[PDB]
RNA sequence: AAUUGAAGAGUUUGAUCAUGGCUCAGAUUGAACGCUGGCGGCAGGCCUAACACAUGCAAGUCGAACGGUAACAGGAAGAAGCUUGCUUCUUUGCUGACGAGUGGCGGACGGGUGAGUAAUGUCUGGGAAACUGCCUGAUGGAGGGGGAUAACUACUGGAAACGGUAGCUAAUACCGCAUAACGUCGCAAGACCAAAGAGGGGGACCUUCGGGCCUCUUGCCAUCGGAUGUGCCCAGAUGGGAUUAGCUAGUAGGUGGGGUAACGGCUCACCUAGGCGACGAUCCCUAGCUGGUCUGAGAGGAUGACCAGCCACACUGGAACUGAGACACGGUCCAGACUCCUACGGGAGGCAGCAGUGGGGAAUAUUGCACAAUGGGCGCAAGCCUGAUGCAGCCAUGCCGCGUGUAUGAAGAAGGCCUUCGGGUUGUAAAGUACUUUCAGCGGGGAGGAAGGGAGUAAAGUUAAUACCUUUGCUCAUUGACGUUACCCGCAGAAGAAGCACCGGCUAACUCCGUGCCAGCAGCCGCGGUAAUACGGAGGGUGCAAGCGUUAAUCGGAAUUACUGGGCGUAAAGCGCACGCAGGCGGUUUGUUAAGUCAGAUGUGAAAUCCCCGGGCUCAACCUGGGAACUGCAUCUGAUACUGGCAAG
């Protein structure tokens, strides 16, 4: 009920690097990426639109691990406010533990990420919170428990995120890990290659 | 079944025994007054209604016949004797 | 007999209250005659804990109600000062 | 004022009682065209005053007999 | 009424309390239901790996 | 569990409330209980007395009059199974 | 701020466009079944035979109503061991308490089920001819006497259940009498009706040594009102069938007597000859109704489980008693069926109350724990009882959260499955390396759910009294079923924890081998006749996930019942044609009414549920604040176009 499986393979059928399996091998060569999801996943299919409205409802769905069950109550949730539907589904999307946990760098991959979470060793706003499905509300902080703080996995996320491209609506302490997240996610703050009336679309029936 | 308020069974019939004979004095002072109203002659009816009338108004403070029904059957006699007599 | 009693909502080991006029007759949870406040027992920390409508407990007193046990010490607990 | 319908007499072959009809033009409620739906009822009256077609105030009442629950006002329209 | 027999060995008989879960057979025509194997007297098919749900075989043990 | 227990005066129910040593008694209930049984007293020393468990002799069949009886044939002797010791089932 | 909301695909033909059914993609469930299965939270858990039920419990309490005390513990005059006050015991209802009974109140509430019930009911909105224990406000009284009768005694009947006979004592039990009013009756004058005493403390007078006397607490009965509940009437709404056309005879109404808490054919007497019916009477079948649940863009369609209001039933059928209220679940009596005890004479009972059983069925649980909190009964209170309720157990049935690791890692391993056999794929997936270690396992800490109540004390009331009682603060010791709780802290270790379906098109995802119209697959179209991506087995791949499919079920898609929103020349469908009553609709003008209609106001539209902005359990499900909403309905006051009624042209 996790993924627990082989993880680039995810990524293959993908194409593109959904950086699921970053580490310390920061390059992602040795994958052999695009063209081998199996057997016979060195060919290319004519690929009809209800595939292409799920590969791309798969890829926003493996980034972060959720499963179809708790995946469709977001739509049920983002349709539910105001605004637009394509912008708060990922809006509230953005706003779990791990999602905010790997957006301050605490995580170099979110498997690694939420074994942090998981095992409550973080101390938001003031509570220690061992659920990663946990809405990051607007305005606030986020704290890491200093009785298991920097077992090595802690400065390896320090080093490694601290490369890639330093995210915008949060501010990292970078010393002792203490995370500060301000303001509502933005559409244009975002990664920008996925779609979203691509799963809107999907959903309505 | 065998429930220790199973005494309200005999706690009802000897409360029957004492109402069904004071409930027939009632009914049988009516009788009286309504065979005078068959016989039309006035002294007996008016007597006889003067008679009951404490009768009626005593059970009535007792509980077994509702004032309403006890208001009813004045209204009931005197107005039997004043058409008639 | 109306009674001004509790009656309890919520799920187990998570009790709520919410303070009723009733008739004493019927049932805990069911036939009310009218909601007047609320009680929680296990208030965490914020403020609101009760409200209640202290008028109309008022105005059943003078319609002959027999105000309950935690009901009579709640407004002993919640003031007529404050 | 107090609660008094309009209706029209219908069975008068009785004593000290009519039975009256009182039209109703409501909105059917799936296909929104009015009927008239009609609505007949026995009521009581004084002693045997009017005939058949004539509209009459009619306001409710102790319940007289069985039935009859309505009190006659008064015989509006007396014609032939 | 009539039903049919799923997957291939079955020991069947004159008399056996089996369940039945409804199914158009089409290809048959008026059998309008399906014996579920992995019920009673209707025992499961004798090895078959692949879509064991239908026909009650179990998982073979590891 | 103890359900109830019972005195037993030839199968005739009486309730005992509470038993001594040495007394016999029925307990009721009781769900996987064997013969010769050593209930013991639990968070407490366990003891045990129990050494016998007789012979079979002759095993013979049966089938009854439909096999809509089949069902009730071994549960009505797998409720006799519980029962005797020396009593078994093929 | 509170509806930002509506998709389609396959299938007739050689091919096409339509008409047109059948099927799938979605959601949902009180679900069962197959395979698998780690934990936690909130839920739900007999839909079928209202089938028959073993056993334990489901309703008692009151000594502040009373005679008494059978038990238990006491001060107590005393008894006897004899360690002369250490104790064995005898007195004794004189104390705190208290079975058995009389009496008071409850048991008509809660809890259950949906057979009956198509309208006696229910939802909605109104009314008049009433009654209403307990709780409450006001106005007064609360005088004086009597005869029995339980209990218990002496005898006696019986196996018990339960008695029967002769004596006997009390009562806030019962029965008169006095005396009545803003009360009942009566045009009037008048006539008539009630009640009970208990508990605490005590200055002083009086003590027949009880008490009276005073104060306080409470109860009592009469009348008019409140509140709450209840009975009743009326309008509309509330299923399918016309292969159900006439129906009814206390039936439709009057009058009078009686009945009724109160209204009435309610129930009789006599009279009148009527009442209901095409806007569907009567009859047959099925069904509890509603707030709402599910789905749907909405309108509607299906449905009425859980939670809440109402109604009906309590083994079947009938009747009445008692009482404030029952024609009464755990009451009575009688008839019937079915079981149980037995001494054979005679008695006993009703799980559609919580568990639990056999049975029926695809299908559903523990004879469990505590009266700690909320509520109820009785009581001054303390307390007692409470299968209501709060909790625990079993069951993935449902919804929600979480885990079975993370990172690194290429000789691109071995092995398996392929290869035009050069390679590729499985696959950084494993091993190995370094870390994290939640939940489970284990050892220690640790909330809150608990407000109260008990004894004492001070103060204000309070009264002739600093007493009592009442209220108020105040201190001490306490009240936790669940429960080795929620939660927290540390120990050992990646270690205890991943399946099920599909892969021809619909529809995301393919090869090889076996097999040859066989074995079988299948929701639909359709595959298999020796090169099968559809059959079965591997490998690969996709979907979903502690679940996943199969079946059943409802709506959707279905604008294939079309009100919103369909058709009728040939696709299914103009009666063969015509006259015509009910009924539907109706040219034009003025005046009038306001029924329909529309605007505003008012009452209500129970709570919950649903929706929005918030709050609390770490999140979530979930519990919860206010609001919106409940689009309705009824009443009241207006507007006079349009439709209708009326009058005239």
């Amino acid at each position: 009920a996790r993924y627990l499986g082989p993880k680039l393979k995810l990524s293959r059928r993908e194409g593109t690097d959904l950086f699921l399996k970053s580490g310390v091998r920061a390059i992602d060569t040795k994958c052999k990426i695009e063209q081998a999801p199996g057997q016979h996943g060195a060919r290319k299919p004519r690929l009809s639109d209800y595939g292409v409205q799920l590969r791309e409802k798969q890829k926003v769905r493996r980034i972060y691990g959720v499963l179809e069950r708790q995946f469709r109550n977001y739509y049920k949730e983002a349709a539910r406010l105001k605004g637009n539907t394509g912008e708060n589904l990922l809006a509230l999307l953005e706003g779990r533990l791990d999602n905010v946990v790997y957006r301050m760098g605490f995580g170099a991959t979110r498997a690694e990420a939420r074994q942090l979470v998981s095992h409550k060793a973080i101390m938001v706003n003031g509570r220690v919170v061992n659920i990663a499905s946990y809405q990051v509300s607007p305005n606030d902080v986020v704290s890491i428990r200093e009785k298991a703080k920097k077992q090595s996995r802690v400065k390896a996320a320090l080093e490694l995120a601290e490369q890639r491209e330093k995210p915008t609506w949060l501010e990292v302490d970078a010393g002792k890990m203490e995370g500060t997240f301000k303001r509502k996610p933005e559409r244009s703050d975002l990664s920008a290659d996925i779609n979203e009336h691509l799963i809107v679309e999907l959903y309505s029936k | 079944n065998i429930k220790s308020a199973k005494k309200r069974a005999i706690q009802s019939e000897k409360a029957r025994k004492h109402n069904a004979s004071r409930r027939s004095m009632m009914r049988t002072f009516i009788k009286k007054v309504y065979a005078a109203i068959e016989a039309g002659d006035k002294a007996a009816a008016q007597k006889a209604f003067n008679e009951m009338q404490p009768i009626v108004d005593r059970q009535a403070a007792k509980g077994l016949i509702h004032k309403n029904k006890a208001a009813r059957h004045k209204a009931n006699l005197t107005a039997q004797i004043n058409k008639l007599a | 007999m109306v009674t001004i009693r509790l009656a309890r909502h919520g799920a187990k080991k998570r009790p709520f209250y919410q303070v009723v006029v009733a008739d004493s007759r019927n049932a805990r949870n069911g036939r009310f005659i009218e909601r007047v406040g609320f009680f929680n027992p296990i208030a965490s920390e914020k403020e609101e804990g009760t409200r209640l409508d202290l008028d109309r407990i008022a105005h059943w007193v003078g319609q002959g109600a027999t105000i309950s046990d935690r009901v009579a010490a709640l407004i002993k607990e919640v003031n007529k000062a404050a | 004022k107090i609660r008094t319908l309009q209706g029209r007499v219908v069975s008068d072959k009785m004593e000290k009682s009519i039975v009256v009809a009182i039209e109703r033009f409501v909105k059917h409620p799936i296909y929104g065209k009015f009927i008239k739906r009609t609505t007949k009822l026995h009521v009581h009256d004084e002693n045997n005053e009017c005939g058949i077609g004539d509209v009459v105030e009619i306001r409710e009442c102790r319940p007289l007999s069985k039935t009859k629950s309505w009190t006659l006002v008064r015989v509006v329209e007396k014609a032939v | 009424v009539t039903s049919y027999i799923g997957g291939e060995g079955h020991n069947l008989q004159e008399h056996s309390v089996i369940l039945i879960r409804g199914g158009r057979v089409k290809d048959l025509p008026g059998v309008r239901y399906h014996t579920v194997r992995g019920a009673l007297d209707c025992s499961g098919v004798k090895d078959r790996k692949q879509a064991r749900s239908k026909y009650g075989v179990k998982r073979p043990k590891a | 569990r103890f359900g109830r227990i019972v005195q037993m005066h030839a199968n005739k129910r009486e309730e005992i409330k509470e038993v001594r040593a040495g007394d016999i008694a029925a307990a009721i209930g009781l769900k996987d209980v064997t013969t010769g049984d050593t209930l013991c007293d639990p968070d407490a020393p366990i003891i045990l007395e129990r050494m016998e468990f007789p012979e079979p002799v002759i095993s013979i069949a049966v089938e009854p009059k439909t096999k809509a009886d089949q069902e009730k044939m071994g549960l009505a002797l797998g409720r006799l199974a519980k029962e005797d010791p020396s009593f078994r089932v093929w």
